[PDB]
This record gives C-alpha cells, sequence and structure tokens, in this order.
C-alpha cells in the first residue's frame, strides 16, 4: 500500500493505519 | 418488539466518525443501551457515538418498556483509505439498497469503479454512490470498490451482501 509523502512528512499523521509501521 | 436504527445509515465507519443509534421511538419512560453484551450509561432513545474508535465496534441493543429486546445491530470501525459502505448487508428482495464508496476523511475519490464477484459494475469520474433500487436475489454477491485519492490508487475491503426472499 503506497502512501503520499504528507503522511510521513507532517507532524501529525494524518493517514489510514495501513500507511504506518 | 423495538427495532435501532442508524443516522447514517453505515454501520461500516471510519475511525473518527460520528454516528447515532435509534432506538424504534414509537407508540416515554426509559430506554437500555446494550453494548457488547454489557448495559451503557446511557438512557435516551438515541446513542450518540462520537469520534468513533475501533473499541465502539460491536452489537448495539435497544430495550423499552415493551419486555423483549431490539434485534442486534453491528457496527464496525475501519481505518483504510477508500471503505464500502452498504444501507444494508441483508437486504429483503424488492427493497433497495444503496452503497457508497466512501474516503478517507471525506477527502476525494476519482475515478470509482464499485465490483461485484469480481466484475466492475459501474464507472465514475467524480466519486458517486451505487443504488439499486430494486433488490434482486441476483443482486447477491461481495461488492468493493477502487479508487484515487491523494492522486494514488485504493481498493477497499470486500464486503458480502445477501439479498433474500
Ligand atoms: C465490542 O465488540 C467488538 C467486536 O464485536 C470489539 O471490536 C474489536 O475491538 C478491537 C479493539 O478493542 C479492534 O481492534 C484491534 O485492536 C488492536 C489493538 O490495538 C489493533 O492493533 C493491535 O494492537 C495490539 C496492542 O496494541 C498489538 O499487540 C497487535 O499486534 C495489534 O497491533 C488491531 O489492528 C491491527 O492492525 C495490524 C496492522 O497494523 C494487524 O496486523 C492486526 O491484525 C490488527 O488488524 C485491531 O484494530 C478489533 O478490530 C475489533 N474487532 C472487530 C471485528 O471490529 C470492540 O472492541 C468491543 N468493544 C467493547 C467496548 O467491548
Ligand atoms: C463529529 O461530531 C463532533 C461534534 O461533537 C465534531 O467535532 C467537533 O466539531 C466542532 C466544529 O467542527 C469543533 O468545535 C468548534 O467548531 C466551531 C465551528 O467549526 C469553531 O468555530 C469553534 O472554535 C470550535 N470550538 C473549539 C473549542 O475550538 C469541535 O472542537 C470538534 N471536536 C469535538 C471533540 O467537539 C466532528 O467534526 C464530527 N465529525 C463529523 C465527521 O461530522
Ligand atoms: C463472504 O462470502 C465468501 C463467498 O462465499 C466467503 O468465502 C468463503 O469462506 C469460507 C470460510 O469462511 C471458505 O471455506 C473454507 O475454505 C477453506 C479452504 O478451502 C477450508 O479449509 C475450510 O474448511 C472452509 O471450507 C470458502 O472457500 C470461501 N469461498 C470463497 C469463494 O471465497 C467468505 O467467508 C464471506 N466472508 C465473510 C467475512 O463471511
Ligand atoms: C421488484 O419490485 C418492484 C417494486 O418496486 C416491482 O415493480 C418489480 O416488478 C419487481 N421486479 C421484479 C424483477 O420482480
Amino acid at each position: 500500500v503506497q502512501c503520499p509523502h504528507f503522511c510521513y512528512e507532517l507532524d501529525y499523521e494524518l493517514c489510514p493505519d495501513v500507511c504506518y509501521v | 418488539k423495538p427495532k435501532v436504527s442508524l443516522n447514517p445509515p453505515w454501520n461500516r465507519i471510519f475511525k473518527g466518525e460520528n454516528v447515532t443509534l435509534t432506538c424504534n421511538g414509537n407508540n416515554v419512560s426509559s430506554t437500555k443501551w446494550f453494548h457488547n453484551g454489557s448495559l451503557s450509561e446511557e438512557t435516551n432513545s438515541s446513542l450518540n457515538i462520537v469520534n468513533a474508535k475501533f473499541e465502539d465496534s460491536g452489537e448495539y441493543k435497544c430495550q423499552h418498556q415493551q419486555v423483549n429486546e431490539s434485534e442486534p445491530v453491528y457496527l464496525e470501525v475501519f481505518s483504510d483509505w477508500l471503505l464500502l459502505q452498504a444501507s444494508a448487508e441483508v437486504v429483503m428482495e424488492g427493497q433497495p439498497l444503496f452503497l457508497r464508496c466512501h474516503g478517507w476523511r471525506n477527502w476525494d475519490v476519482y475515478k470509482v469503479i464499485y465490483y461485484k464477484d469480481g466484475e466492475a459494475l459501474k464507472y465514475w469520474y467524480e466519486n458517486h454512490n451505487i443504488s439499486i433500487t430494486n433488490a434482486t436475489v441476483e443482486d447477491s454477491g461481495t461488492y468493493y470498490c477502487t479508487g484515487k485519492v491523494w492522486q494514488l490508487d485504493y481498493e477497499s475491503e470486500p464486503l458480502n451482501i445477501t439479498v433474500i426472499k
């Protein structure tokens, strides 16, 4: 699952869980 | 015999969204709410879920002064890019069925395609709901959708929908 940069660039995580860890 | 209803009607929702379960108000006294078997501290005919957490998922029931409890209503909280929402997962032949390819944080979804049993049913450039006016037993099957959020392609978890007589 590919996510946009901002999901990781920004301070707070705005993207779905599937993007993290 | 009472009955719980949702507003919006979506049993499946995103982490953080809001939903309100209503105990069939007809025929005042009190209303008992059961979440996962446990009695909730709510007394109104309408239980308000706010900023939905995974924890909020589960079985819900309400009890009035009609002795018997209401039929169970299952609510599920997801956290993905697109979530296929259904007006109901068990439809009675003849009634309407509404499907919505819902996007995370309401963000825009383009190139929306709804599939059934692996087959692409409809395409829409701008996100659009799919509406089955007269449900048929043929309309049963596993549905899902795909779309594009933030320029990237995403697929939704599949959902089994059954149309009985
Ligand atoms: C009412 O009943 C409901 C069922 O009818 C029940 O729903 C279930 O609640 C769970 C939370 O209470 C739901 O979430 C699951 O929680 C775990 C815990 O955070 C979460 O991550 C896991 O965290 C653990 C500790 O933090 C870790 O040890 C574990 O490895 C995992 O990380 C789950 O997400 C996971 O994501 C992973 C990838 O990131 C994936 O590999 C895992 O398989 C898992 O998906 C998970 O969300 C659970 O989904 C609910 N079940 C359903 C069917 O919805 C309600 O909680 C009940 N509520 C009350 C008040 O009784
Ligand atoms: C789920 O329901 C929540 C309502 O309980 C919504 O969250 C709250 O939305 C309010 C407005 O969006 C926020 O409060 C105020 O909002 C107004 C107008 O938007 C601002 O002018 C105020 O400054 C602001 N108040 C403060 C103190 O900043 C709430 O802060 C906000 N969160 C909570 C916990 O109340 C959700 O938006 C709603 N979700 C959906 C999808 O409808
Ligand atoms: C939604 O509907 C689909 C389609 O009917 C269901 O898929 C079916 O799931 C069952 C298990 O729940 C599968 O049967 C099992 O298969 C394994 C492997 O062969 C076997 O070891 C078990 O003993 C059992 O027979 C079945 O094959 C599978 N069929 C298909 C086409 O996928 C699905 O379960 C439903 N989803 C949910 C959440 O209920
Ligand atoms: C489905 O029900 C409708 C009522 O909205 C009826 O008019 C129609 O004939 C039915 N369709 C079929 C294929 O039986």
